[PDB]
């Protein structure tokens, strides 16, 4: 998504993965799969609320991000 | 607290051990490559990221070999966050979107470093395990890269704790590479015999004397010809646009500038 | 031969300046190499390897890169050559009437051809006082011939 | 506007390879050090070389004299040192 | 796995029509994406409301 | 006509030429 | 001294004395 | 070239282990080797 | 923080690196 957009958009979360997800105690923890769903849908509503012509690879993000939810759900 | 918390399970933990070194130091040097590929107020910047890249390897084969694991902490702190930075100074693209892919994988096992922790056998070069032909093929490669061998070296010698000189550890490493391209050459003769008294296969001399020869045919006669090839192109037509004729005649006053000009 | 024996000392006296200095100042038995030391030398040979490759490069860039020196046409010389016997029509100017374009000259020119993308890009991406004003001058007096 | 050419050759290929050029080629000059280094630590890691420093200076003592005889005889000595690594060996023993 | 299509839809509905009614459709997506593993086993016929 | 059998030895030889054996 | 004991190897250390 | 290195990765190991001093005394057997070249036959040998 | 001896130390050792020891 970072190689799609930038700015604002990323930024946020790729750097959060190089530093907190996989610097972390084995499984990255709840709060940064929480976040990352959180900060995901926050870009997604205020890229509708208008950058124009806002494009959706945090549809792609999302649903990946709560896919693994559901695969650490069933663990 | 929460921060401190993570720091103190991200050094002190109970984790395993692994050596990813070789795989982040690829990901760089392939960095390096498309970098360097990628020159195209540009050049400064091209020229600016290649110095980068080269103080972050250094920086990296410090806290390596000095097995430092709050330094690849930092290290990788900052770079992340500079290396994020420098996507805001665009103003100087595939080929960057491809450098970030790379040193994103380097993020990657970095962070995979710090968070397993660093091996105690950390000496020893990565293609000098195995004594086959393709650890000699690219050991021998690595020595032919301009200078790679003598920064590796070098570098070793300042952070390794040695009694030794620069000198002597040169030695030891001199030693050692030719030691091991013996090593790697007579594994291979063992491993496939080559028969007592049977001639030199006519086919391998034809392959490696006739490269010589060409490669010597282009040391003389090759550039003969392509200098010769672009000075012969010589030649384009230069026609008067304009007949101008001025009869220059009084002495005083020069005149009879009756003339013409391309349609006539 | 002579040249042997003159190598011959030459690098046995190296040596034995280096044993006699090493009685002098001995060094205790497995000491380190002193971190100062090593990173004196190793940075040394770094930066004079920096120095190979990167230095060459940056001066070269460095004096390359300065290109760019304004040149507008003096004198607006419009002959509009008519008669194909005899071409005429030489009322032209010289810089009194040419107006090298200021700064908000050229805001103006860019701000009416600012629509057409290519139109604007021309006249902004020429630096100011470098478009130049084609004031030719229209009055005769000169009669033809 | 004019664009001075600072360039001289061409500063798309023609500097540009021969900076590849020089870059190779000291290459090649440094490797020329870090190369063959244990070629040499038989001529150069001598633990004590007070002989043969003796020896160089009686060649030099005795050409001063003009007893050029004794020059070749002591050349003699200077080069079967140097043409037996193992009575280098010998001679250059620390103590004795 | 149609319990989930629908919630794509729900979603798309709202990007391509951008409106007020998208924000919610946006909206619902987002909602039945996280409270939505809970009553794809629990509104099976327990009150789909 | 050239195996791979030829081809490594080719190649070995030629780093012969320049590296050690 | 350092000097000393990287200068000191002689033929003894390379006897063939149980090489393993 | 087995039994030089061995003595080449002893150094290498030597230094791991931060035992210095043990590093100026296997760099001794290595100059050694390299001093002279009778030694070197000897210690090259094919079997023993 | 180069003292005198280390600087000594430095200079006679990257002669070393050149020149004999
Ligand atoms: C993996 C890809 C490999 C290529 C990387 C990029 C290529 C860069 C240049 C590679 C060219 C390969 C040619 C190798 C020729 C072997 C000679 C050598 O020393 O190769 C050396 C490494 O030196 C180098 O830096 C390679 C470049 C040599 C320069 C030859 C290139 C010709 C162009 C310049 C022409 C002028 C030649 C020099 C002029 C005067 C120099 C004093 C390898 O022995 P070695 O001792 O470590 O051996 C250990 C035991 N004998
Ligand atoms: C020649 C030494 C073995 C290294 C293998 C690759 C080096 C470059 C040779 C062919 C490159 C096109
Ligand atoms: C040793 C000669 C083999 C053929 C040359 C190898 C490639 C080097 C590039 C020179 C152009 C022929
Ligand atoms: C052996 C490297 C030490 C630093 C270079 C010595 C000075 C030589 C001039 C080259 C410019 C850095
Ligand atoms: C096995 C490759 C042929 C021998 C090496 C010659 C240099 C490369 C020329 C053709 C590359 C396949
Ligand atoms: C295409 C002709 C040669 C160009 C570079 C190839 C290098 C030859 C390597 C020789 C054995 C690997
Ligand atoms: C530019 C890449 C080609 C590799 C340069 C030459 C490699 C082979 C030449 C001599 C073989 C050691
Ligand atoms: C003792 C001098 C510093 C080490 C030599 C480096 C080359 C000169 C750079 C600064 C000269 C004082
Ligand atoms: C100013 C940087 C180096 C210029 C020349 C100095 C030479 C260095 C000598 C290295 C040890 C004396
Ligand atoms: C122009 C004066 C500077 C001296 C040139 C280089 C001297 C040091 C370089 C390598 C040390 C032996």
């Amino acid at each position: 998504n970072h190689m799609v957009t930038a700015s604002a958009g990323s930024l946020v979360l790729p750097v959060l993965v190089f530093l907190w997800a996989m610097l972390s105690i084995p499984r990255p923890s709840k709060r940064f799969w929480m976040t990352a769903i959180v900060f995901t849908e926050i870009a997604v509503v205020v890229k509708y609320l208008f950058t124009d012509g806002y494009i959706k690879y945090d549809l792609v993000q999302l649903m990946a991000l709560f896919f693994h939810r559901s695969q650490l759900l069933c663990y | 607290p929460l921060r401190r918390f993570f720091h103190d399970i991200l050094h002190t933990k109970y984790r395993a051990a692994t050596d990813v070194y070789a795989l982040m130091f690829l990901a760089d040097v392939v960095d390096f490559i498309i970098i360097i590929f990628g020159f195209w107020q540009v050049p400064e910047a091209f020229l600016v990221m290649l110095l980068i890249q080269f103080s972050t390897m250094v920086v990296d084969r410090a806290l390596y070999l000095r097995k430092t694991v709050l330094g690849k902490l930092a290290f990788q702190v900052a770079l992340v966050l500079a290396i994020h930075l420098w996507m805001f100074f665009i103003l100087p693209n595939v080929v960057a979107q491809l450098w970030y892919f790379v040193k994103c994988i380097y993020f990657a096992l970095s962070a995979y470093q710090i968070r397993c922790g660093y091996p105690t056998r950390i000496l020893g070069n990565f293609l000098t395990k195995k004594y086959n032909h393709l650890n000699l093929f690219l050991f021998q490669g690595f020595r032919l890269v301009p200078f790679l061998v003598e920064l590796r070296a070098v570098m070793d010698w300042v952070w390794t704790d040695t009694t030794l000189s620069l000198s002597s550890w040169m030695c030891v490493e001199d030693i050692y590479a030719n030691i091991f391209i013996i090593k790697c050459s007579r594994e291979t003769e063992k491993k496939y015999p080559q028969p007592k008294g049977q001639k030199k296969k006519k086919i391998v001399k034809y392959g490696m004397g006739g490269l010589i020869i060409l490669f010597l045919i282009a040391i003389i006669w090759f550039p003969l010809l392509f200098m010769s090839l672009v000075r012969s192109v010589v030649g384009v037509v230069n026609q008067p646009i304009d007949v101008t004729v001025t009869l220059k005649l009084g002495g005083y006053e020069p005149l009879f500038t009756m003339s013409a000009q391309q349609p006539s | 031969s002579w040249m042997c024996v003159e190598d011959i000392y030459a690098n046995i006296f190296i040596i034995k300046c280096s044993r006699e200095t090493e009685k002098k100042y001995p060094q205790p038995k497995g000491q380190k190499k002193k971190k100062i030391v090593k990173y004196g030398m190793g940075g040394l040979i770094i930066l004079f390897l920096i120095a190979i490759i990167w230095f060459p490069l940056l001066f070269m860039s460095l004096v390359r890169s300065v290109v760019g020196v304004v040149n507008q046409p003096i004198d607006v010389t419009v002959t509009l050559k008519l008669g194909g016997y005899e071409p005429l029509f030489t009322m032209s100017a010289q810089q009194p009437s040419i107006i090298p374009f200021t700064a908000q000259a050229y805001e103006e020119l860019s701000r009416q051809f600012d629509p057409q993308p290519l139109a604007m890009q021309f006249i902004s991406q020429y630096s100011p006082e470098d478009i130049v004003t084609a004031q030719i001058e229209g009055s005769s007096g000169a009669l033809w011939r | 506007k004019v664009s001075p050419p600072s360039l001289g050759f061409l500063a798309g290929y023609g500097i540009m390879g021969l900076y590849v050029s020089i870059v190779l080629v000291i290459g090649k000059f440094v490797r020329g050090f870090f190369s063959e280094i244990s070629h040499s630590i038989m001529f150069e890691e001598l633990p004590c070389v007070d002989r043969i420093l003796k020896l160089c200076q009686d060649i030099f003592l005795v050409r001063e004299t003009r007893e050029l005889e004794l020059e070749e005889e002591l050349y003699a000595k200077l080069i079967f040192l140097y043409r037996s690594p193992e009575t280098m060996i010998k001679w250059t023993r620390e103590k004795e | 796995y149609l319990f989930w299509l629908v919630l794509v839809v729900v979603f798309v509905t709202g990007a391509t029509r951008i409106s007020i009614f998208g924000l919610g459709y946006l909206l619902a997506c987002f909602y039945l994406l996280l409270f939505g593993t809970a009553l794809l086993q629990r509104d099976t016929r327990a009150r789909l409301v | 006509c050239c195996e791979s059998s030829d081809c490594l030895e080719i190649c070995m030889e030629c780093c012969g030429i320049c590296f050690p054996s | 001294d350092h000097a000393t004991v990287i200068h000191s190897g002689d033929y003894f250390l390379f006897e063939s004395d149980s090489e393993e």
